[PDB]
């Protein structure tokens, strides 16, 4: 009975940053990990990073490093995504992911949110 | 970096038949693999993984083999809401990688 | 047969005599049962599962619940989330400018004066800059949470607690000491109520905790598994003293009807942050076992120790509590060794910032103020236990950081041996 959900999305200025929000429910926030993930054409689905809900230690990619900043509350139970300098190849739907073993061995991630489309023009 | 590859693109298939499906890694990944069927306009879920156990709903139509650097699926008398595209992610460590994904269709 | 229901409390013969009730709770009519006994049983193996046990969440809400409940009677402190100008023209030290000294508000007092002129001494981490000019200031947790000061009454220890299953219902801990609670266990000690678990929180270190049984031992999931959040469990405890030299002033300034509110008055003695010390000799042997026995578990690579990332002042720090005060501190220069694969001299001394108001838990909820005290203050305990995490590179370094990312992990590391049936 667990669900993710998140909401729409609307097109952006390249140099700018985006703003994206996660909320959960059904299960217990503070016991599983948070990972986003990007699918596009001509791309695969390159890993973005991980977050820990309760603490603020994250974990980022050496290719997107610098350019994303994550948050949590764990008030209103979300995850916030912020990509930064933005670049024309990345008009993408991006995706949330509930993992699983949670403080213990993270294997396999399986709830999944809609997913969202952002677009960037000039 | 950990690179895969897959079986191309285009599988064929028939109804009620056997499928088989296989995907090469470049290092050791152990057992860390998993599996998801990506539907489009849906976001995808994982129906196979550790390449032994299955997750709960799943049925018992996959079956996950494989050891070392190459991983095989085995789909047997399938059902037409299996026609999706099937990615395999390995989470043995670093940041991660996809594969490309290959799709099954009707010749 | 295993099942899923909810324990009790129970406590020793010990009594509050100055009778604080609230906290006297702990103990209050939980019931002292102090008859101790213990069983041998044979034939008995099956799948331990410490990480997907039953009695872990059961520990965690009582302990969140009882540190929620038992500051509803106590004052609010609400009224005091107003404008701070803190001007800091004077310096008996340097380090005072930031937002510190005589940092004055205008209360409505007591009295029935709407625009008194009354100062206090503050923290500067404790404090943030309005989105303006730096003559103003805010406290960090009346944005998020409502505030509520401790009362003198809710002063706590770590009281030993005892958790007893009701009738019908039994518990197992297995004799078995190198046990990694993740598969068949053996001969079977059973007992009615478990040795005593201290209710302390604590961040990346285990204090006060319970000793290993001759050498050291590595416990976590099975070793199939990508294993991440590691527990270490050492038998040489290692003593660490923690001290704040400065005796303080304590002012009242009264904001509830008929009841007070106690602030920071002035600093007396030659001041310096909070300061603790760690032995090398047993240091440096400690965590050389923990390398030399870290080394069977993945023997294939070099592994080695790092400071923790940032996000937070609780994962960066080593956070725990003394005298009824929070101490943060550094900790980042130990653990900064690295290994190859293939007695006290020499003290080695940390940096530590200490806190006032904390964010304590449950947000949706209430939050804490810590009261300050007087008197230079001493703080000597036990190190038992690591709380490391795991990460790995696409190099052969195999990365470790102190870590764990839940009060859970703390209370699982006493909690293992126990399940329900
Ligand atoms: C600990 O001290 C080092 C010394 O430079 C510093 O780099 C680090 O940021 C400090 N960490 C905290 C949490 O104060």
């Amino acid at each position: 009975q667990v669900h993710l959900e998140q909401s729409g999305a609307e097109v952006k200025e390249p140099g700018s940053s985006v703003r994206l929000s996660c909320e959960a429910s059904g299960y217990t926030f503070t016991d599983y990990y948070i990972h986003w993930v990007r699918q596009s054409p001509r791309q695969g689905l390159e890993w973005m990073g991980w977050i820990n809900p309760y603490y603020g230690n994250t974990h980022y990619a050496e290719k997107f490093q610098g350019r994303v900043a994550m948050t949590r509350d764990r008030s209103t139970t979300t995850a916030y995504m912020d990509l930064s300098s933005l670049t024309s190849e990345d008009t993408a739907v991006y995706y949330c992911a509930r993992d699983e073993g949670g403080s213990g061995s993270y294997s396999y991630f399986d709830s999944w949110g809609q997913g969202v489309l952002v677009t960037v023009s000039s | 970096d950990i690179q895969m590859t897959q079986s191309p693109s285009s599988l064929s298939a028939s109804v009620g038949d056997t499928v088989t499906i296989t995907c090469r890694a470049s290092q050791d990944i152990n057992n860390h693999l998993s599996w998801y069927q990506q539907k489009p306009g849906r976001a995808p879920k994982a129906l196979i993984y550790s390449a032994s156990s299955l997750e709960t709903g799943v049925p018992s139509r996959f079956s996950g083999s494989g050891s070392g650097t190459d991983y095989t699926l085995t789909i047997s008398s399938l059902q037409p809401e299996d026609f999706a595209t099937y990615y395999c992610q390995h989470y043995s460590t670093s940041p991660y990688t996809f594969g490309r994904g290959t799709k099954v269709d009707i010749k | 047969k295993e099942a899923k229901t909810t324990l009790f409390c129970a406590s020793d013969a010990k009594a509050y005599e100055k009778k604080v009730h609230n906290v006297w709770a702990t103990h209050a009519c939980v019931p002292t049962d102090p008859n101790p006994q213990e069983m041998v049983l044979k034939n008995v193996t099956e799948n331990f599962n410490m990480w997907k046990n039953d009695m872990v969440d059961q520990m965690h809400e009582d302990v969140i619940s009882l540190w929620d409940q038992s500051l509803k009677p106590c004052v609010k402190l609400t009224p005091l989330c107003v404008t701070l100008n803190c001007t800091n023209a004077t310096a008996s030290n340097s380090s005072i400018i930031e937002g510190m000294k005589n940092c004055s508000f205008n209360i409505t007092t007591e009295l029935r004066d709407k625009r008194e002129k009354k100062n206090a001494l503050f923290y500067k981490l404790d404090i943030v800059q309005l989105d303006g000019n730096s003559s103003q200031y805010r406290l960090i947790n009346c944005n998020t949470s409502v505030i509520t000061q401790a009362c003198p009454k809710v002063s706590f220890d770590p009281i030993p607690i005892h958790y007893c299953a009701p009738a019908g219902y039994a518990i197992l801990k297995c004799n078995n000491k190198t046990f990694t609670g993740t598969g068949p266990c053996n001969n079977v000690s059973t007992v009615q109520c478990t040795h005593g678990i201290k209710p302390v929180v604590s961040t990346q270190l285990l204090l006060n905790g319970s000793l290993a049984e001759g050498e050291i031992i590595i416990r976590s999931e099975n070793i199939t598994n990508n294993v991440k959040t590691i527990i270490v469990h050492l038998n040489e405890s290692v003593k660490i003293e923690c001290t704040r030299p400065n005796n303080k002033t304590r002012t009242s300034i009264r904001i509830g009807p008929g009841q007070w509110f106690y602030a920071t008055g002035q600093v007396i003695g030659d001041i310096r942050e909070a300061y603790c010390n760690i032995n090398e000799s047993k240091w440096n042997e400690t965590l050389q076992r923990v390398s030399k026995k870290l080394k069977e578990y993945f023997p294939h690579k070099n592994i080695t120790f790092q400071p923790s990332s940032g996000g937070d002042l609780e994962i960066t720090t080593h956070s725990f509590n003394c005298g009824g005060e929070f101490f943060y501190c550094n900790t980042s220069s130990l653990f900064n060794r690295t290994y190859m694969a293939n007695n006290s001299t020499r003290t080695i001394t940390i940096h530590c910032r200490i806190k006032q108001i904390i964010n304590m838990w449950q947000e949706v909820g209430r939050a804490m103020y810590a009261p300050p005290i007087a008197g230079n203050i001493t703080c000597i305990s036990n190190i038992t236990g690591l709380l490391l995490t795991r990460d790995g590179g696409k190099n052969n370094t195999e990365t470790f950081r102190p870590g764990g990312g839940n009060m859970k992990d703390n209370w699982r590391s006493e909690l293992y041996k126990y399940k329900v049936v």
